[PDB]
């Protein structure tokens, strides 16, 4: 009479409180929410997409977008129901989506080959891949006769409060979520499931304050958590703060970047970014925290004009991909970076969108508190950061393709 | 009994008195980083090192509050020849100057130089104003700094400002670049100003840019010459709308920004939607980098496909537009319903620099 936490293979149960709960959330929902979801149902591929790729624009395209009153009403929809306690989903990846870019065995082979396998676990098993967009989960490991698209199947435990939509598509029950978080894959083991070999990955939610277009509540939290921020500066490391933003920045980044502190020292400099760098541990970043920075070539050793660079070419990405996908990028400058995803005058052009996650107690500062700063609700990162890669993902822009960075701040 | 106008730019200093219909003095907005001790404004056209040229305005923004003292010390004392105790001062500020800052102006302005009474205001409102408009749209574009200013009702919109650090120095650079590239060699500082110079004079923005492309290529109707002041000559080719091109594509000069046009556009797009018809009826230019033939056409034509196609769109490029700022700040500084919003001296030592902010 309670639902565990975890209905493993036991797929007849699964099904019969999945019914039930059905029914019952589906009570819930108001005249937008229906309608967003039998719209869903017709077009769910489309719907998904758009859900992925939708806070990368400026927001009058967001906000004039046709499938963006879909959008809106469908994560109502979703977040209506909140489990009371935590649920177990599994679903079907491609192995593209965590940057294992070849077959683990071919959709005939029945066996996954210790070097397949091992290789794998190399590549996934030790980051957070960011998750996003409607998803269809199902709530028992499917069995004989399920359809299985893939040699991998994604075991997530939701934790309490995930928001989760169970519906009836005419014969069947479906549930649907929105992802807005971060997965960790534990352990990887083999199984077998009508005669074949498949990977099952236990993964784990972790959760990141990301308010992707909404500038806005991002800002609240930012002015919330760091007005005070100011005030608890040294007089020394106030003035060479105001220097960097009102200005310095160029000249200290600049440095940075030939390596000036070793390679020509300049201790006017040294002081100032010494400064700097103690002043972004008076606050450190609270929560952890998605922030997005929009990136030249110059930061990827490539430039405007590289014909590497030219990302409407698969070639480019794959071979962007080759370079950088599982390795990690040092920022020997100050970073600055935003809380909002969109895209602004001052970048419109750039075609790397470097999409950062930061642990909670990192050095970090929400210098936009301090009014009159030109950086757009900026948070500032520390110089000589170092950043996980772990996925490059891309997307359309009017004709110009332009990658995302799924990338981890590791200190 | 008269007031004076200051106004402040990244390169240029534009001063007089208000009632006039140009600034008396226009000076270099430059200073000095020495070794008698340092020579301000258009007198460092000597000693410009190793006593070197020092900038204390940087994109719009005041950021060398001391060189900036000298800066407003040179302007009422050895080019004004007033005393700054006698006369209300209007100072301009960029679109987006921090209320720090502009107290920092205000306090220096009445504790320094003991102004009986001071106004800042908005660079791109005045310009606007200057030619009978209190509903537009203004493109500003300078030496350090252009902006995109919508304005409603005399006030301006300040989350639809567009800020690029894309000017008349970067295009002096670029030209710089271009002609080092055909086989000169522009790269000194002094070398610098007969760029400014060759830019000023030749420079143009082509209506079609691949087609202006094609013409320089097969024939030789788009050549200019130009005496050095060595009295060599040199050619001058595409370099003369290559230049001015990268205002509508920053990328030119490796700049990954909108370019002007875009630029325009995101700022009416984040306007709402009502007052919208108005601003593209009311597009204003000013700035020295406005001042391209042909610039106020290609503008036309980059909004005009931009826009819904039944739009109106107006360009206004008045011949005064660069001391248009200037000119607006004298026409200010007259106007009797202005008077009021004077800050005196009084008010000032009363309610301190944050009087500032009267809500205009
Ligand atoms: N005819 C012209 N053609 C092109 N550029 C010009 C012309 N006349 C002046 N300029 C450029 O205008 C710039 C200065 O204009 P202006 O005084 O409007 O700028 P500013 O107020 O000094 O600086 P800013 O507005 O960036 O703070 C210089 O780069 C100059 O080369
Ligand atoms: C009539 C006049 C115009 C002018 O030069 O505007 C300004 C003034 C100038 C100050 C420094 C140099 C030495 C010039 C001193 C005297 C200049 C003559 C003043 O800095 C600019 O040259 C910059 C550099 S090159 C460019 O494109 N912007 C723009
Ligand atoms: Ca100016």
């Amino acid at each position: 009479i309670e639902r565990p936490e975890d209905f493993l293979k036991d797929k007849e149960n699964a099904i019969q409180w999945e019914k039930k709960e059905a029914e019952r959330v589906e009570k819930n929902l108001d005249t937008l929410e229906k309608e967003a979801l039998e719209l869903y149902k017709k077009d769910s591929e489309q719907i998904s997409n758009y859900s992925q790729t939708r806070q990368y624009f400026y927001d009058y395209q967001i906000e004039s977008n046709p499938r963006e009153k879909e959008y809106k009403n469908l994560r109502n929809a979703i977040s209506k129901n909140k489990i009371d306690k935590p649920i177990n989903v599994y679903y079907f990846e491609s192995p593209e989506k965590f940057a294992f870019n070849k077959e683990i065995r071919t959709e005939n082979q029945n066996e996954i080959s210790l070097e397949k396998f091992n290789e794998l676990k190399e590549t996934i098993q030790d980051k957070l891949f960011k998750q996003d967009g409607f998803k269809d989960v199902s709530l028992y490991e499917p069995g004989n006769g399920d359809e299985k698209p893939t040699p991998l199947l994604i075991h997530l435990k939701l934790p309490k409060n995930t928001g989760m939509l169970p519906y009836i598509n005419s014969n069947d029950v479906k549930t649907l979520i929105e992802q807005d978080y971060s997965i960790k894959i534990d352990k990887i083991v083999r199984i077998v499931i009508e005669g074949k070999q498949y990977i099952k990955a236990e993964a784990s939610i972790v959760n990141s304050l990301d308010f992707k277009d909404d500038v806005s509540k991002g800002d609240l939290w930012g002015k919330e958590n760091y007005s005070d921020w100011s005030n608890k500066l040294t007089p020394n490391e106030l003035a060479d703060v105001n220097d960097y933003m009102r200005g310095g920045y160029t000249a200290i980044n600049n440095y940075l970047i030939s390596n000036g502190p070793l390679n020509n020292p300049n201790p006017e400099l040294d002081s100032k970014v010494n400064n700097i760098e103690n002043a972004l541990k008076l606050t450190p970043i609270p929560s952890n925290l998605i922030v997005y920075r929009r990136s030249g070539p110059q930061e990827f050793g490539l430039t405007l004009t590289s014909p590497e660079y030219d990302f409407n070419k698969i070639e480019n990405i794959d071979a962007f991909k080759e370079k950088w996908e599982g390795k990690v990028i040092t920022y020997p400058n100050f970073i600055s970076t935003s809380i909002g995803s969109v895209n602004m005058s001052a970048f419109a052009k750039r075609k790397i969108i470097l999409r950062i996650n930061i642990p909670k107690d990192s050095p970090g500062a929400y210098l936009s508190a301090i009014p009159g700063y030109a950086g757009e609700y900026e948070v500032l990162l520390n110089h000589g950061s170092k950043f996980k890669i772990n996925k490059v993902d891309s997307y359309k822009d009017g004709t110009v393709t332009k990658l995302i960075l799924d990338a981890t701040l590791i200190n | 009994t008269t007031a004076l106008v200051c106004d402040n730019g990244s390169g240029l200093v534009k001063a007089g008195f208000a009632g006039d219909d140009a600034p008396r003095a226009v000076f270099p907005s430059i200073v000095g980083r020495p070794r008698k001790d340092s020579y301000v404004g258009d007198e460092a056209q000597s000693k410009r090192g190793i006593l070197t040229l020092k900038y204390p305005i940087e994109h719009g923004i005041i950021t060398n509050w001391d060189d900036m003292e000298k800066i407003w010390h040179h302007t009422f004392y050895n080019e004004l020849r007033v005393a700054p105790e006698e006369h209300p001062t209007l100072l301009t500020e960029a679109p987006l100057n921090p209320k720090a800052n502009r107290e920092k102006m205000t306090q220096i302005m009445f504790e320094t130089f003991n102004v009986p009474a001071m106004y800042v205001a908005i660079q791109a409102v005045l310009s606007l104003y200057a030619s009978g408009r209190t509903t537009g749209i203004v493109l500003d574009s300078g030496d350090g700094v252009t902006h995109n200013v919508p304005i409603y009702e005399g006030y301006a919109l300040p989350h639809a400002i567009m800020r690029l650090d894309l000017a008349g120095r970067d295009l002096t650079d670029y030209l710089m670049k271009i002609l080092t590239e055909r086989g000169y060699s522009f790269v000194t500082t002094a070398e610098r100003e007969i760029v400014r110079d060759i830019k000023e004079k030749l420079c143009y923005v082509a209506l079609d840019f691949e087609n202006e492309m094609a013409t320089a290529a097969s024939s030789s109707s788009l050549e200019k010459s130009y005496e050095l002041p060595d009295g060599q000559v040199i050619t001058i080719g595409n370099e003369r709308f290559r230049c001015p091109e990268t205002l509508f594509q920053p990328s030119f000069i490796g700049m990954e920004s909108a370019g002007i046009h875009e630029t325009t556009y995101n700022s009416i797009m984040k306007c709402d939607i009502d007052i919208r018809k108005d601003l593209y009826a009311n597009n204003v230019m000013s700035g020295g980098t406005t001042m391209y033939p042909g610039i106020a056409d290609r503008m036309q034509k980059e909004i005009t496909a931009l826009a819904p196609s039944t739009m109106k769109i107006k360009i206004i490029a008045p011949p005064e537009r660069k001391y248009s700022v200037w000119i607006g700040g004298s026409i200010l500084a007259s106007l009797s319903t202005f008077q009021q919003m004077w800050i005196t001296k009084q008010e000032y030592d009363e309610a301190g620099p944050s009087i500032v902010h009267r809500k205009c």
